[PDB]
């Protein structure tokens, strides 16, 4: 439907994983959009797998908490993905809120919306695999949406072994760090748990500088897992018996400002055993959300 | 797990929207079902050679059937369509897809042509690549056997794969139904057992509803060693698939 002559660049938003994102406006309708420009390797690997997956998956996923793909404009050289325009990502918003903090009801609203978006993905056999604040977009009406599905994939039932090189380090689940042969929807929940904590404490929960540092940061907080808490841990490929054995921290310390319900939810989202980790579906029913509202940011 | 029912349901919706047109080869002036069989049998070889997932194979076939449903193709260009389809399915599905040069090597087209076809295939399919396959249904059906059985799985996969070869008749069946037939046919061949009750609840398919596809599939199975195309039988001799293509097909089903 589209053609690039009708769009006027307003400003470049930046360069993520792939492509470049701009703010643009439709000259004819006045619609403000976000354009993701993707270079095709016309010589000579062609259309990138990331673009193929992002496009194919986002065209299936219609949901108010998933960024809406409006058009794909082809040329021989370039692909432009036309998306609805959202003015802010959650990373930039957490910075802007560093002094005063994000109000607990907005935190609750945002987490609620992220879980609805994620349950929709999971219901439609899609794993996101890069949930992090920079990939979560907010508008002025109090909405937040999942975005950048460049790292996503359509999964099967049951899953088979997928790409190991996965999720930004700080938001990466233990099962991935430990080199598990199978991972699934639980990885996304782990990421969201990290994000929930980060909204509360105003700092990344597990800011690791390396894989081993990331694990150890997780262990120091949640306790080093054993076969009791996580049947199977010690048979995982990158598990080592030399792992120091830290005690689990009282959750009133992990996330001080949180109520009993909040702590209950967070600890379910961060359960070590992916099988017992709460589903997005189940988390929506958690008592934490009983009084959920929709504040404007 | 959890989402299993939601996913099943949603794939049942999507297999109707990703279904090619059953009549399409009659509208193709220069290609035939026999040419298509050859193409698909070559893709089987390619999957082996590069050790590609079976899912990748099934996806590529879907892409090809949908592309040919809308676009007239001369016979000299059919393999170009097929190579581009396999490339795309690899990009979608594989952890390590082969590089474009590897897809040039296996064909003779130029690299530029393959790469240009890739883009045309994407346009014709409007980037709708997340198509449900026979394989994705089988995989869920496999969670129901009591107990799990190796040969049942590999034989089912083999029979689903044979279905890819023959547009007439298998284009007229949905992936979920072919998977059902293949699963039951495999189960009965190996263990004497039948389409489980739990799968009737899940799918709302019964042995009766599966009969037409099953009658066709059983025939395909019996006639397999005399099929012009043999790469799937070869592939399924390997221990990787427990030699299942060597097994003798049953002669009746007493349904
Ligand atoms: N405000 C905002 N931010 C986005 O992404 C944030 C990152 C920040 C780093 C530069 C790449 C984009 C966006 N990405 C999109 C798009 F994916 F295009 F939808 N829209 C966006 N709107």
């Amino acid at each position: 439907p589209g053609s690039m002559e009708n769009f006027q660049k307003v400003e470049k938003i930046g360069e993520g994983t792939y492509g470049v994102v701009y703010k643009a406006r439709n000259k004819l309708t006045g619609e403000v959009v976000a354009l993701k420009k993707i270079r095709l390797d016309t010589e000579t690997e062609g259309v990138p797998s990331t673009a193929i997956r992002e496009i194919s998956l986002l065209k299936e996923l219609n949901h108010p908490n998933i960024v809406k793909l409006l058009d794909v404009i082809h040329t021989e050289n370039k692909l432009y993905l036309v998306f609805e325009f959202l003015h802010q990502d959650l990373k930039k918003f957490m910075d802007a809120s560093a002094l005063t903090g994000i109000p607990l009801p907005l935190i609750k609203s945002y987490l609620f919306q992220l879980l609805q978006g994620l349950a929709f993905c999971h219901s439609h056999r899609v794993l996101h695999r890069d949930l992090k604040p920079q990939n979560l977009l907010i508008n002025t009406e109090g909405a937040i949406k999942l975005a950048d599905f460049g790292l996503a994939r359509a999964f099967g039932v049951p899953v088979r072994t997928y790409t190991h090189e996965v999720v930004t380090l700080w938001y990466r689940a233990p099962e991935i760090l430990l080199g598990c042969k199978y991972y699934s929807t639980a990885v996304d929940i782990w990421s969201l748990g990290c994000i929930f904590a980060e909204m509360v404490t105003r700092r990344a929960l597990f800011p690791g500088d390396s894989e081993i540092d990331q694990l150890f940061r997780i262990f120091r907080t949640l306790g080093t897992p054993d076969e009791v808490v996580w049947p199977g841990v010690t048979s995982m490929p990158d598990y080592k018996p030399s792992f120091p054995k830290w005690a689990r921290q009282d959750f009133s310390k992990v996330v001080p400002p949180l109520d009993e319900d909040g702590r209950s939810l967070l600890s379910q989202m961060l359960h070590y055993d992916p099988n017992k980790r709460i589903s997005a579906k189940a988390a929506l029913a958690h008592p934490f959300f009983q009084d959920v509202t929709k504040p404007v940011p | 797990p959890d989402y299993h029912e939601d996913i099943h349901t949603y794939l049942r919706e999507m297999e109707v929207k990703c279904k090619p047109k059953v009549g399409y080869m009659k509208k193709q002036p220069d290609i035939t079902n026999s040419m298509r069989a050859i193409l698909v049998d070559w893709l089987v070889e390619v999957g082996e050679e590069y050790k590609l997932q079976n899912e990748t194979l099934h996806l590529a076939v879907n892409y090809i059937d949908r592309f040919l449903s809308s676009m007239s193709v001369l016979r000299g260009k059919l393999q170009l369509v097929g190579t581009a389809a396999m490339l795309l399915a690899s990009k979608f599905e594989e952890i390590y897809p082969p590089e474009v040069a590897e897809f040039v090597y296996i064909t003779t087209y130029t690299k530029k042509q393959v790469l240009r076809m890739e883009h045309l295939v994407l346009k014709v399919l409007t980037f709708d690549l997340a198509a449900p396959t026979v394989n994705q249904f089988l995989t869920q059906y496999f969670l129901h056997q009591q107990p799990a059985n190796c040969k049942v799985e590999s034989l089912a996969m083999f029979l689903g794969e044979l279905s890819l070869i023959d547009a007439d008749p298998y284009l007229k069946y949905l992936p979920s139904v072919i998977a059902g037939a293949a699963f039951h046919l495999a189960l009965y061949t190996v263990t004497g057992q039948s389409w489980p009750e739990s799968l009737i609840r899940k799918t709302g398919y019964t042995l009766e509803s599966l009969k037409p596809c099953l009658m066709d599939l059983h025939q395909t199975y019996l006639k397999a060693p005399q099929h012009a195309q043999q790469s799937i039988r070869e592939k399924y001799k390997n221990s990787k698939y427990h030699g299942v293509s060597l097994l003798n097909p049953p002669e009746t089903l007493n349904l």
